[PDB]
Parts: C-alpha cells; structure tokens; sequence
C-alpha cells in the first residue's frame, strides 16, 4: 500500500536478490513471477483458458508471484 | 485428503492404481453436460475405481 | 506443502550427492544434525 510512484517493484526486486545469494531458505526459495493481466490478452472463453494454465504451474510447483 | 483416497483403493479395491482425478476447475463452462464422454467412459471398462471431484 | 520442497532440497539433495563423490560409503551411518544456522545439513564423513 502506497502512493502511485513509490517503488512496489523494488519490494520483489530486492527479495529475489537474496534467493540467489543464500539468506533465504530452502524452503522458502521460491521462483518469482510477474503476474502481468494484459499479457492474457494479447492479439486482436479464451481468457478463462489462459488464466487457468498459467495459475495452474505455481500450485504445483509451489512459488510466489 | 490424498492419503485417505490412495488408501481407499489399494485396502478394498487392492489396486491403488484405479483411482481417477478430475480437477474440477477448466470444465466451468456451459457446455458440460454431453461431454462430461470423458468420467462416463472411463468408469465403463472399470467398474471398480474411486471417482474423486477435486475443488 | 513445505514437507517435500525442504525434504527434497535440504535433506534428498545433500545426500544424494554426497553418494556419488564419496561422502557416504554403503556401510556407515548418515548423521543429519541442525548447523548454527537453522537448517537441515548431513554430516558427511570422507571428501572428494
Ligand atoms: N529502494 C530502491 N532502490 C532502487 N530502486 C528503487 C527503489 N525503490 C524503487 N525503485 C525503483 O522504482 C521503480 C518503481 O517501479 P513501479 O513501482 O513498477 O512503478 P512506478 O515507477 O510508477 O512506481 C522500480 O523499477 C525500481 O527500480
């Protein structure tokens, strides 16, 4: 929660940096995404399709986003 | 909830290989009334199996 | 559902490498103790 311009990317940014080091724990390294709701749009019933097979990859695999 | 479905056909069924998933998730559509063909058939060559309606 | 994401990194992944290099021979034991971190490590006998 913040103002329109006050770095809500930099938040997730900074949390992946330390997976790759090692401060976090192995069961907490988790693969970051980018949940980006325009993407499943994109070109000119398909949009049910397309948010069920990318929700579907992260329960499995257990990751945030 | 998986281990009481696999322990259900591999104790009274003695096969913990017939047990079918049905992820009811991408089937919420209106068109699942004559194709649902899919639990129908699979249940006909095997009378014994444990159907599981997962979410 | 943290059971096999720690149990298969931190437990399984350890140990099957320590198989193949030499850091558990069939016929020891596997001492698997908490370090001063806080995690799951194997406590391995001979090296490379
Ligand atoms: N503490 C920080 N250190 C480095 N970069 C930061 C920090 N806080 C914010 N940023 C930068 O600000 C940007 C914020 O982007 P975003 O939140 O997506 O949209 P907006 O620019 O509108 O806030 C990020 O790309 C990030 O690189």
């Amino acid at each position: 929660v913040g103002e329109p311009g006050v770095g809500k990317t930099a938040i997730a940014e900074g949390l992946a940096n330390r997976i790759v080091k090692g401060d976090i724990p192995s069961s907490l390294q988790k693969k970051v995404y980018s949940l980006d709701i325009g993407s499943l749009l994109a070109g000119a019933g398909e949009f049910e399709e397309r948010l069920k097979a990318v929700l579907k990859e992260l329960k499995e695999a257990q990751a945030i986003v | 909830k998986t281990l009481c479905v696999k322990e259900l056909a591999a104790f009274l069924f003695n096969d913990p290989g017939a047990i079918v998933r049905i992820d009811m998730s991408e089937y919420m559509e209106k068109h699942a009334v004559s194709r649902l063909g899919q639990l129908t058939e699979a249940v006909r060559r095997r009378p014994y199996t444990v159907v599981l309606f997962d979410e | 559902r943290p059971l096999n994401r720690l149990i298969q990194h931190a437990l399984l992944t350890q140990l099957s490498r320590l198989l193949l290099d030499g850091g558990v021979r069939p016929g020891e034991i596997a001492k698997v103790t908490v370090d001063q971190e806080g995690e799951i490590i194997v406590i391995r006998n001979h090296g490379i």
